[PDB]
């Protein structure tokens, strides 16, 4: 029937992206012993990665089949997502730094400077996770309250502009951090590299923009006609298979395929 | 009183850190280099100091020890690179140069460490080569010479280069480099300052997961 | 030559070790033991001192 | 003829090894089978000390068991409150890269010297108010690896050019020089009463040295590696000494050999440093392997572990009243003990 | 060492003035300096107090915000501003410089003072009598009492005994009880219980002759048992 | 059934 293949896949999903972040966490926390504070970012980003599969996707499971409770339930779901894009854009700016500026990063980057701009990364994610947060509530089911297609549809937009404007601002920080190892290589690192880097930025549009299209284009709807609420219908398994994926997949392409980390 | 004390243990806290901030952003270079070596252009230890565009070196020509190295090496793992000196026109000691090269390279201690290595004396090597590798070596045309040169001095040096950096790439797979360079040289404050951009550009790449 | 000379002072003071008294190890390890256990209770690492003699904490 | 001397060297060398062997009836563990064992020990962290800016190379407790100074390879002299942790004096070295230090015994002066091959003297009590050096003990022609005060007007050296000497602090000259060394020198302990004195080599071999006659009384060479660290018993009849090849090991300085060795197939890394307590039933050990490690000097059993560094323990030392063990480390950090 | 104090002189009443005091051959940043003050022919008395780095300051409560305490140390000197002089405020000034950290010797250096004239719940300390004749060749036990605990929990009694020579400026004779001061002959000893203390000269000189002060450190309004001098 | 967005 209908939710069988859809609860196989999102399963499957659930269970390896926690097994992927919780080994990214785990050899992280050597941080007692054996890891330096720039791996806080990346221990940062595989919490934001975690809690978006043990947040969010277990319930979106179970809601195949109260008020307080949703407030806080919509507060942790915008801030983890919210953390992991900013978790991201930053890692992109110290990444930045860390190739076109290469000693500035070698001094600067501080546990006292970590812990800091960690700091502001959670903080513009709480910051912009209230206003979508407040709206929703029970009604049988946790939805909205406020009105759907004035205030949540301009905040949809914005979120959605949220991602496009890192979305920029990483591809031209990884395009300047190709230029710049280009310039080095006129004997692997600098393809494998750039590789990669092209790799996170079309990983992040593919898995970033099924999320804001799906609730972008709920908010726009006026009416629902039956097709249109196929095709909605359609828009977020799919959105949900993507989203979920790259929050699977970010411990993959940041840690595990590192070669500081193979030696496990 | 012991507030007093207190508030001198802070003063000398707050000056520390003073301190610690001049101590991240200068590179600590170890000048090594046999006798021959014409090391000094560029009691113990002499630790020089230099900068470039506003970064600071600080060079610690490690000197008057006795001929072993085993143990006062194991100090140095926190520096930049090692420089490794090397009077390439010495052809009879150059042999035992290279043991030197090699010893210092598969180093237990160093192995994190790359080596800037100034194969000096360029102009004697010229000169005596106008006045090693007799009978069976060529350049690869990979790398060519500069303007006016012999080719026989580009052969000549070329080979000499090449046989450091085949103890170089013999072992120590990616975790450290030899950056070879010729030299005599004002420039050589430049050479340093570009292959430790390189070497920490290089450590930023492994550590940041890149 | 200095070489011969090395080679002198070498026997002589080997010849200065040899000549020291020695004790059987049996006595010397039972000294060993006699001082081990006479400061025993002196010694705050190995019967530690209860937190009102500790100065640290 | 040089054949002949060797020979002669060789049949006297051997004559020693049988006196000895004939002395080595019984083993320390053959006795101390019926020694009841110390068990485990636990000790925690009862305070970190935080100041130095790179590797800490070595530390030394005052004989007021509550002040020490450090030094790291940054070129700075802390001198710590071990109970406030308080830091009463920063001194900055003229040479940065300096490997040991010591504390006056009357607390006056702390000494501290490295691959400058200087033993620069710091007078701790002036009345200007500030610490300027008393004096540089330039003699020496290799890097200094330890120093000892035996008092305000006399210290012992070691050095990498594999003399130990004997200083006149007021004059600056050496006393008397010990030289029976092959290899470079490695660490120093002066006898309780100060009357000789132990030093370890890279030739794995420990001599025992007359501060007064400066003449080897006796050579002791039952390691297989350099010798890193070594150690007075507090009664001053044996010592320990720490190799890069694992072991620790105890001498009898009145049975003339070996008398107890310390190690465990675990342990594959090379000892940095050894103490005492002040009983001298423990014997610590300080490891390339970041754990320093609790021995029962007369069982041999590993009665512990101090866990709690994350790089190199360089330097260690015990209080002179036993309170605590302070242990230093490549992290640059100072952990007190107890 | 050497600290010289400046300004004062003769002040009319509710007026200003600006003591100067210059430091030298010593490390003026690292020693945290006092202002002291002794009315003619009186005891002395705690005027202020200014940290090393200027972190903290004190003052007395008699001199509270009409006295401004402040140091220059790139230039090593010591200033007290003075805003409203009243008649109690006309003395000897003395600078003093204390430092501490464990083991130091507060208050070891006086300067040679400067004079100015002008046309609760703390501790007390008390002294026994104003003075004492005694021939040279005797011994004498000087004492003292404190209206609270100078031992403090860390273990430590902070009492300090100061000589005031006749026309000299008070010299550190020991700077908690029993440690005797740098330069003082092993003659002078001190002890006490805690509440009350004694300096115990142990074999006199012609040389002890004069006022020897107590001082606590414990809690500080600073304050200073009357002077009781020596006699013969 | 019927689906309701991410929020």
């Amino acid at each position: 029937e209908l939710f069988m293949p859809i609860c196989a896949t999102y399963l499957l999903i659930f269970v390896v992206g926690a097994v992927g972040n919780g080994l990214t966490c785990l050899v992280i926390l050597r941080h007692k012993a054996m890891r330096t504070p720039t791996n806080y970012y990346l221990f940062s980003l595989a919490v934001s990665d975690l809690l978006v599969l043990l947040v969010g996707l277990p319930l979106e499971l179970y809601e195949m089949w109260g008020v307080g409770g949703c407030y806080f339930r919509t507060l942790l779901f915008e801030m983890v997502c919210l953390a992991s894009v900013l978790n991201v854009t930053a890692l992109s700016v110290e990444r930045y730094v860390a190739v076109v500026h290469p000693l500035q990063a070698r001094s600067m980057v501080t546990r006292a400077h970590v812990r800091r701009v960690l700091g502001a990364v959670w903080g513009l994610a709480m910051l912009c996770s209230l206003p979508n947060t407040s709206l929703h509530g029970i009604r049988a089911v946790c939805m909205l309250v406020r009105p759907r297609a004035l205030y949540n549809m301009v905040v949809q937009t914005t979120a959605l502009l949220f991602f496009c404007l890192p979305m920029a601002i990483m591809s031209v920080l990884y395009l300047l951090i190709g230029l710049r190892l280009r310039r080095e290589r006129l004997d692997r690192g600098r393809r494998q590299v750039t590789k990669m880097l092209f790799v996170l930025v079309v990983v992040f549009g593919i898995c970033w923009a099924p999320f804001h299209a799906d609730r972008v284009m709920w908010s726009v709807v006026s009416q629902w006609t039956d097709g249109l609420h196929l095709a909605f219908q359609h828009v977020h398994v799919i959105s949900g298979i993507f989203f979920y994926l790259g929050s699977a997949a970010n411990p993959v392409l940041y840690s595990l395929m590192s070669s500081r980390f193979r030696e496990t | 009183e012991d507030k007093a004390a207190v508030e001198r243990s802070k003063m000398i806290e707050k000056q520390l850190q003073k301190d610690k901030q001049v101590y991240r952003r200068t590179l600590r270079l170890l000048l090594l280099g046999a006798d021959n070596s014409g090391k000094s252009t560029i009691s113990g230890i002499f630790e020089t100091k230099f900068q470039v565009d506003k970064v600071n070196f600080h060079m610690f020509d490690v000197g008057a020890q006795r001929d072993e190295r085993r143990k006062w090496i194991q100090c140095f793992n926190d520096v930049t690179a090692i420089i490794f000196v090397v009077d390439s026109s010495d052809y009879n000691r150059l042999q035992e140069a290279l043991n030197d090269f090699k010893s210092i390279w598969n180093n237990r201690w160093l192995r994190t460490i790359s080596v800037i290595l100034f194969l000096n004396k360029q102009d004697l090597l010229a000169e005596k080569v106008l006045a090693p590798e007799f009978a069976r070596y060529t350049t690869p045309e990979d790398a060519t010479p500069e303007p006016g040169e012999d080719p026989r001095v580009t052969r000549a040096k070329y080979f000499i280069r090449k046989e450091f950096v085949d103890i170089s790439t013999a072992s120590g797979d990616g975790r450290h480099i030899c950056y070879p360079h010729f030299t005599c040289d004002t420039e050589n404050a430049r050479r340093i300052f570009n292959d430790c951009k390189d070497i920490i550009l290089q450590m930023n790449l492994r550590e940041y997961n890149l | 030559t200095a070489s011969i000379a090395q080679a002198r002072k070498l026997v002589e003071q080997l010849k200065m070790e040899a000549n020291i008294d020695r004790i059987k190890v049996s006595k010397a390890a039972a000294d060993l033991m006699a001082y081990c256990e006479a400061h025993a209770k002196e010694d705050p690492l190995l019967t530690p001192v209860p937190a009102s003699e500790n100065p640290f904490r | 003829e040089l054949d002949q001397l060797r020979q002669e060297a060789e049949q006297l060398k051997n004559q020693i090894r049988d006196a000895r062997k004939a002395c080595a009836d019984a083993t320390l563990s053959q006795i101390t089978n019926n020694i009841d064992p110390v068990g485990r020990i636990q000790m925690r962290t009862r305070r970190t000390l935080r100041g130095h800016l790179a590797k800490i190379y070595a530390m030394h407790w005052g004989t007021d068991s509550r002040l020490l100074v450090s030094a790291s390879q940054d070129g700075k002299l802390i001198i710590w409150d071990s109970y406030t942790t308080n830091k009463v004096h920063a001194i900055p070295l003229r040479s940065s890269w300096v490997m040991t230090c010591a504390y006056a015994p009357s607390g006056n002066y702390v000494a501290c010297g490295g691959l400058d091959n200087i033993c620069s003297i710091y007078n701790l009590k002036t009345r200007e108010g500030n610490v300027r050096v008393s004096r540089e003990l330039a003699g020496h022609t290799g890097y200094l690896s330890c120093c000892r005060f035996l008092d305000d007007n006399q210290i012992v050296t070691s050095s990498g050019d594999t003399t130990c000497a004997l200083w006149d602090i007021e004059t600056g000259q050496q006393t008397t020089t010990f030289t029976g060394h092959t290899g470079d020198v490695m660490s120093l302990s002066l006898a309780p009463d100060t009357r000789l004195f132990v030093s370890g080599a890279c030739d794995a071999s420990a001599k025992l040295w007359d501060v007064r006659e400066g003449m080897c009384r006796q050579t002791f060479t039952g390691h297989e590696s350099d010798i890193n660290a070594i150690c007075f018993f507090p009664n001053g009849n044996a010592f320990a000494t720490g190799s890069d090849d694992a072991t620790c090991r105890l001498f009898d300085l009145r049975a003339d050999q070996e008398l107890m060795t310390y190690s465990h197939d675990n342990i594959i890394c090379g000892i940095t440093s050894v103490s005492f307590s002040k009983s001298g039933r423990l014997l610590l050990a300080g490891y390339d392997d970041f754990n320093c490690n609790v021995w029962d000097a007369l069982k041999a059993d590993r009665a512990g572990v101090l866990a709690g560094h994350d790089n190199r323990v360089s330097c260690l030392g015990v209080t002179d009243d036993g309170m605590a063990v302070a242990t230093g480390s490549w992290d640059s950090f100072l952990k007190i003990w107890n | 060492v050497q600290l010289v104090e400046s300004g004062g002189g003769l002040v009319q009443p509710g007026g200003s003035r600006k003591l100067s005091c210059s430091a030298s051959g010593f490390a003026f940043s690292s020693f945290g300096m006092h202002w002291v003050r002794q009315a003619p022919e009186k005891g002395l008395e705690w005027v202020a107090y200014i940290s090393s780095g200027s972190g903290t300051i004190y003052y007395a409560d008699t001199v509270k915000g009409r006295f401004t305490i402040s140091r220059d140390d790139p230039k090593n000197t010591l200033f007290l501003q003075m805003t409203s002089l009243r008649s109690e405020d006309t003395a000897m000034y003395y600078c003093v410089r204390s430092i501490y950290y464990y083991g130091s010797s507060p208050f070891d250096f006086w300067g040679q003072g400067t004079t100015l004239t002008v046309s609760s719940s703390d501790i007390v300390m008390t002294q026994a009598t104003s003075s004492v004749p005694v021939t040279p060749g005797e011994s004498v036990s000087i004492s003292c009492r404190s209206s609270k605990s100078l031992l403090h929990s860390n273990g430590n009694t902070y009492l300090y005994w100061f000589l005031q020579r006749p026309g000299q400026s008070p010299q550190l004779l020991i700077y908690r009880m029993s440690n005797l001061a740098s330069g003082v002959p092993d003659r002078f000893s001190g002890s006490g219980s805690g509440t009350a203390f004694t300096l115990t000269i142990s074999r006199l000189e012609a040389e002890d002759v004069g006022v020897y002060y107590c001082m606590q450190h414990l809690e500080y309004p600073l304050t200073f048992g009357a002077g009781t001098k020596l006699e013969l | 059934f019927l689906f309701r967005p991410r929020n």
